[PDB]
């Protein structure tokens, strides 16, 4: 999150995690 | 050949509903998996994260609870099953001997003249067929520029039936994660006639050619161990795709699921 | 290739605020705030050289640049060749997509022509997606067009048309990649709606309008300005999917399968279609 | 199964689902999740009622978790009359360090109320009801330790009330069980149902451990609040300490009820002990402290200092001539002060209810460890045991 | 006829209180009990005879008794015929409807006037939707038009914005009816993330409450003509299901529903909508 | 149980689309097999006088040639597959330590430690149980008047499941074949657990679970004739009433195929 | 057990035919067509000893009079002890059946009591296959009839109601088969006619409905003599299938599954339903 450019107000979780072919 | 039966016999019990509602199902669960798809697309409904947590446990019918009768390993005279191989290398030829010997043990009688075979199925109708993709120049050929066959069973024969090139199949068979595949030296396609798995039993012939599928591969799982071959069962092709490369009409026949074998160094 | 995602930049005051799909920041560094409106501006792809060049006269690291451009949703990184390198429309209602080629390089759809099927002589490029969208169905279009594009090298089609009260995508259909027909969609489609409860459409009726030439129109109802509006955001989201800057990656189950759209209700339905036994797409 | 999600920006909860089972004779289980907006709303019993508890349990947690919103601001004088003002005061008093005088010349936050017996209408410090930190953050200093006993949730005001009277109840009885360690009777731990999904719950506990089964109904009233214990020495074992309890008129009822908020329990805690997670995922004190519980100790502590009224331990589930008796009629004889908070939406062409049954005559929520009013109708300081008067009942 | 509300009645002695949607009420006349009580098992219709009947039997003042029952929330009388005789949309993006009241006649959808939020002095008829539309979202827009309009007879509002990749369309607020408003949906939402018992840190609660602060829209993310074409067919198949409508035809899921498009997938997420205890629309 | 996996885990990840449809289609395959509706109901859509013409024969590729490239059966080092037995007599004792090689061998490891089992599976996800069920009271048994067991492959355990009595079990298992079935010492039962097979990878997982079934049944096969006991893969009962027998919930788990052990004397 | 198929027996001057489903036959013989006279006037069942002594009377040997009988298809021979020993109807409606006990003995169907709903203190025999009939449908008709003999040891229910325009027959709900009982289907009817293209029942606004007593009623058409006599026959013929004389035999696959008509276009729809998740019929 946190950067020189700004602060991070808000996020879409389950988007990011995506940004509920074996195993793992 | 002195087995032979005509699907012209078999279509003449179809019932039509039948074919086309389980058609329509089976549809549902053919994929889309190519190199090109694979930023835009994806498969696993479950982020890798938390996969961990869902392999290779136990589901209890008493959730909760630890009251179980114990069986003792010393019963167990079997020899451990081989991880499944990834990232196959084919640097070795391999010789078609080996391959006759994979496809004789797994799907025949030892006896030539027997119509009997190492696996079961219901009706005794074998509604399954295994095909052989080769996928390496270095492996071994008997008819050159044929690259897929159709193994008899009861014959004891290989049947030609394309001669696409190597890399065609390589690509139709390993869909989108061909890279950590490697490369095999061949492959075997079990593939379900339709109407010869629905005619007499209806729609539980389905599930039975199904499972009839599962009780060959794994015959090839175990012979493929003893005679020093790795392997993999793998699900990630384009249905239609493979379909096409191989010349099967998709109206009759569908790959139910191919499986791959060759070296790992 | 670096794809600009969707976004706004907003500013009121000294208060400046970035809003993506992924991340809403409260902006404190001019630089940035100069380089998020420079690509607010740009439609859908930028090279890398040209980002470089923008975060430098900012006075601003690339690759910190570049990591919070990608974090916060701004933009992404894709670095896989596609399957189509170019997408055309054909269409009786050309008119209706005269916009289309520069609106939709935004969501990073290339579509290089839009084509009138009234034109003789209609060419189309190897490995190119032929769309082709009639308001006014004859099964002849259809059969013209797949007649001269078929073995074109890497081709595949989509087919998009009006049905009673819905709108039809159908499939893709890829001669290379062995996937069912438009004729193999507009059957399932026609005897799933005639009222005789059974999946299976084969009767001795049928049979005897087999023996006909096969050739037909569709009913439907009249399309205003809304159903048409509707209808082209649906094909530049299922062009996007297939060949633009994808937002949400469908599974590998039903990607190349039609979609169906009912005009009234405005509810989708996804469903992936077998060839028709009767057809002889896979033949080809 | 159900299997309902919403997205972030709705104004529904993030999941639905009711879990699959491979065996038809154990509860079903359903549950919502909304990510910490609230802890996970969950219920057990019959498929129906499952699904429909874990929706209940949902919006009755929301509502006192995060969406009151106060009706105004008035000193308890002004908000209700002078007895249950007073009544009021006397809790307050012994809750925090602050004076008489402090505590009446207060405006409290007000919600609405109607005194449970004379249905006259009032209002009553938010701050009891209000699970945030935000609705009645200035009156804190006054109650800071606040919690759902009494709160429920249904499609009608009569049985929203009889939820929340239940709950009471089983509370009320608790913490005076807890204190003092007399229950009424103890119900045969081989008890057998008749009814097929209490009975399997029971045989499973029966196996894995020990369960014990006791009325602890406040003396003298009517119904029958049951606690089941259960606990196991078992090394693998991951629960070595369970509790379920329930209140309803008919005994029989109450205990079903109970074994099925055990089973609940139970599988929760067991399946966030397998799951791996970690501390950090609870966010619920109670949670935690009934987590910390989860040891032997806790079931042979509750068991050794149980003083039963009738030695006889019954093996059948009759009623009595006690159960029968009228329950207002038996709370106002103990006090008047016992006040229905409310709240209420429409629903299509429906009304849901939100309630809590409050009494200051009474304990005001069931943490003892906490800021508490010990001195009130039903118990005194030093009639208990005394660790347990400063120390949290092992329940969750 | 008569809508009978849902509402309770509890009783303790000679005790009785009425509670309904927007009114607790002590209720001491024994007619008034009876006149309750009956309504209570009336399952929802009744019509002007039974009802008149009814209160006449009861020795209640016919007027005085209906006024009571209105005014507190026990029935109300809404038409046999449509509710709304026409539609007006207001909207920062009034271009966008340039040839929507010419094109959706043929629809059977009746917009009398596209109207420009930016205008002062908005005049909207007796029994008449509103359809605001929005591609800058702010709370106080809702407000200022509820403001304006809610005492108009037989009004009815229906609201439409984006919300990151969704297109929302509110259910419809008709101060008549009683259904629940716009902020019933979005402040009840505000709170649950304010008074989350662990607040997420990075929750959109953030984003908007900080454009309050700093006195800014919610913009549309990057909308394109094809949004908007598709956002123009939802606002057209949704006000013809809201033409022809009353409470003998239709049936009040129709109001209590909001309809959100995911503008990506394209897929539709019809929602019921509930009253928020806490909101304003019930004072 | 130290590898227990609740199902309320999984179900986070299910589609209940594809839950549905998946559970539409399944059910098209259910038989109702009771002796009691032996006179009003078939089995075989094809007449038995015409049966013999489909049993073990060879569909080909290029039907009506017979240019192939035949294969030594000098190559195989297998034993015949057993003949599946047929009306199975208990009249021996027969000792659970028969059972607890036939499962250990079929289904784990011999390492106790390990995770790994002798059958592979789409995702390592494992859908599959398998349920024994005891059905001659010359049976030997671990739990006295317990029928019905999980087998845990993993534990190497059976968890109890049922106190029904052994008539009741061979009476659902046996449908309406009973007589020409004899009397079989236990059953093995595989049954999926739907939402285990579809989490992950929709539709394409409910045909890897079968699939999976049928590698499982096959290890039984080969292990039985090794130990000397006969076997049936069965598909001649009733679904629903199998479930209940076992006390299964048919919404999260069901029956896809029985199959039947013992003695042919 | 001896059953008597369907056939005439027929003669004009000195010529007699017999005509069944199976063949036809030029009768020559006074004694076999006395004997086919008799046959053809009684209902359904024959006692063996009464066929023996028939055949006797007119001078015919019983194993080749049999033999005649039974490959011609005028009778067959069933070896098998039936799983519901008796049926019982119980309706809204009685009337309808008033004399459905007596006309359907000829098809092999035992139906021992016709049972108005409206009685106090039904009962119910073991092994008796309950068939629930109502036109005017409440759910809580159905509860009520569950309620007393869901434990009734073998017990089996079948339920039938009108919904829309058509006529449906649930499966049968069997406890002890576990088969899934009348809600696990009419919700999958009354999910599948909900216009939401989607064969996923559940929403929010499913689940608020959940919270609400469960209890409906349904509507339907108007029924007419003709739909009343069109559904007589299909409840016969089912009735025959289970418990009756069989004249064609079921698939096992489809044989306790649901049967519904169309009342308008007259088409049958044979279809098994799943356990619906949110009914607990298979916990009881
Ligand atoms: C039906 C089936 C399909 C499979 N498909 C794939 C696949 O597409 N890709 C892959 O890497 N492994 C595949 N596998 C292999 C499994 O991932 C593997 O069996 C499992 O991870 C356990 O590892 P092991 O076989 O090495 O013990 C498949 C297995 C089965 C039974
Ligand atoms: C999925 C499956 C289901 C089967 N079901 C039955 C069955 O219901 N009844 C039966 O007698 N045999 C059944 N069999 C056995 C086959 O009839 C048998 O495998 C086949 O006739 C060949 O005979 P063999 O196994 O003795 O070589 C089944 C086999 C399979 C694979
Ligand atoms: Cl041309
Ligand atoms: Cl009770
Ligand atoms: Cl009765
Ligand atoms: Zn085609
Ligand atoms: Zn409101
Ligand atoms: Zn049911």
């Amino acid at each position: 999150k946190a950067s020189e450019f700004g602060v991070v107000l808000s996020v879409d979780a389950l988007k990011l995690s995506r940004q509920g072919g074996g195993s793992h | 050949s002195k087995h032979e039966l005509s699907l012209v016999e078999v279509t003449h019990y179809t019932d039509p509903e039948v074919l086309a509602i389980v058609k329509d199902f089976h549809v549902r669960g053919n994929f889309a998996s190519l190199p090109e798809f694979a930023e835009r697309t994806f498969v696993s409904a479950v982020p890798l994260a938390h996969l961990e947590k869902f392999e290779n446990k136990e589901v209890l019918f008493r959730p909760g609870f630890s009251s179980v009768i114990n069986i003792s390993s010393s019963h167990n005279f079997s020899r451990e099953r081989l991880p499944s191989g990834i990232n196959f290398c084919d640097k070795n030829k391999l010789s078609i001997r080996t391959i006759e010997k994979l496809l004789v043990n797994a799907f025949s009688s030892p006896d030539p003249g027997s119509v009997r075979r190492p696996y079961p199925s219901g009706g005794a109708l074998y509604p399954i067929e295994v095909f052989l993709c080769r996928l390496s120049e270095n492996t071994e050929n008997w008819q050159a520029g044929t690259n897929v066959y159709h193994y008899l069973p009861l014959s004891q024969a290989l049947e030609p039936v394309a001669t696409c090139n190597t890399q065609s199949l390589y690509r139709s068979l390993s869909g989108g994660d061909s890279e950590r595949l490697g490369k095999p030296h061949f492959a075997l396609v079990y593939c379900i006639i339709f109407e010869k798995a629905l005619f007499k039993y209806r729609y539980r012939g389905y599930r039975m050619a199904l499972m009839e599928t599962g009780s060959m591969y794994q015959n090839a799982v175990l012979v493929a161990d003893q005679i020093g071959l790795k392997n993999r069962v793998w699900a990630g092709y384009t249905d239609s795709y493979v379909a096409k490369t191989m010349n099967l009409d998709q109206r009759t026949v569908a790959p139910l699921i191919v499986q791959f074998f060759g070296d790992v160094n | 290739m670096i794809n600009i995602l969707p976004f706004e930049i907003i500013s009121r005051n000294t208060k400046t605020l970035l809003i993506t799909y992924i991340s809403s920041v409260d902006i404190t560094h001019e630089g940035m705030k100069k380089v998020l409106e420079s690509l607010r501006s740009k439609q859908g792809i930028i090279s890398e050289y040209l980002l470089d060049k923008l975060l430098d006269e900012s006075l601003i690291d690339k690759d910190k640049g570049k990591e919070f451009l990608i974090t916060t949703g701004v933009i992404n990184k894709t670095k896989t060749s596609p399957l189509w390198v170019n997408s055309v429309i054909i269409s009786d209602v050309p008119h209706l997509f005269s916009n289309a080629r520069e609106q939709w390089k935004c969501d990073g759809v290339f579509v290089s022509h839009i084509i009138d099927i009234k034109d003789n002589n209609i060419n189309v490029s190897d490995s190119t997606l032929i769309w082709l969208h009639l308001e006014n169905y004859h099964s002849d279009i259809v059969k013209r067009i797949y007649s001269k594009f078929e073995s074109n090298p890497g081709v595949a089609f989509i087919q998009s048309y009006y049905l009673k009260e819905s709108f039809r995508i159908d499939g893709v259909y890829s001669p290379d990649l062995g996937t069912p027909c438009h004729f193999c969609h507009i059957e399932r489609w026609l005897s799933r709606e005639e009222k005789s409860f059974r999946r299976n459409e084969m009767s001795w009726a049928n049979l005897l309008q087999l023996l006909k030439k096969y050739q037909m129109t569709l009913p439907a109802l009249a399309l205003g300005e809304s159903e048409r509006g509707f209808s082209y955001h649906l094909i530049k989201r299922r062009l996007q999917e297939l060949t633009g800057t994808s937002l949400v990656k469908s599974h590998v189950d039903n990607f190349m399968s039609s979609v169906s759209a009912d005009l009234i209700t405005c509810i989708l339905c996804k469903e992936p279609v077998i060839h028709w036994q009767a057809c002889s797409c896979l033949e080809r | 199964m159900i299997n309902v999600y919403s997205n972030l920006m709705s104004a529904w909860p993030a999941t639905m689902a009711m879990s699959p089972k491979l065996n038809r004779n154990m509860p079903t289980f359903s549950q919502i999740w909304d990510y910490e907006r609230i802890t996970p709303a969950s219920a057990a019993g019959e498929t129906l009622k499952s699904i429909q508890g874990a929706i209940g349990e949902y919006f009755e947690r929301r509502h006192f978790f995060n969406e009151i919103v106060t009706g105004g601001q008035k000193t308890l004088y002004e908000m209700m009359p002078p007895s249950a003002a007073k009544a009021f005061t006397e809790a307050f008093f012994q809750i925090s360090s602050l004076t008489r005088d402090e505590i009446i010349t207060h405006k409290f936050k007000t919600v609405r109320a109607f005194n449970l017996f004379s249905l006259e209408q009032q209002e009553i410090p938010a701050v009891i009801i209000a699970l945030d930190n935000i609705t009645a953050a200035d009156d804190l200093k006054f109650y800071p330790d606040r919690d759902t006993c009494g709160c429920s949730f249904h499609g009608s005001l009569n049985d929203a009330i009889e939820g929340s009277l239940c709950e009471f109840m089983e509370r009320q009885s608790l913490l005076l069980y807890w204190l003092q360690g007399k229950a009424n009777t103890e119900i045969s731990s081989e008890i057998v149902t008749g009814i097929n999904h209490i009975d399997e719950i029971l045989l499973a506990l029966r196996s894995e451990g020990d369960i014990r089964i006791f009325d602890i109904t406040l003396p003298g009233a009517p119904g029958h609040a049951v606690l089941t214990l259960y606990g196991t020495k078992n090394k693998i074992s991951r629960i070595k300490y369970s509790t379920g309890l329930s209140y309803a008129n008919s005994l029989k009822k109450a205990l079903c009820k109970s074994v099925v908020e055990l089973w609940q329990s139970y599988i929760c805690l067991h399946n966030f002990l397998i799951g791996g997670y970690t501390d950090d995922d609870i966010i619920d004190s109670y949670q935690r402290h009934f987590m910390s519980c989860n040891k032997y100790e806790s079931f042979t502590d509750l068991c050794e200092n149980t003083v039963l009224l009738s030695d006889d331990v019954k093996l059948t589930l009759e009623e009595n001539i006690t159960s029968d008796t009228n329950l207002l009629n038996y709370l106002q004889q103990i006090s008047d002060n016992i006040f229905v908070y409310y709240a209420r939406e429409r629903v299509s062409n429906s009304l849901v209810w939100y309630t809590k049954i409050v009494s200051p005559d009474f304990f005001l929520h069931m943490n003892n460890s906490g800021a508490i009013n010990i001195n009130n109708k039903i118990y005194h300081t030093g009639d208990g045991i005394k660790v347990r008067e400063s120390k949290m009942v092992p329940f969750p």
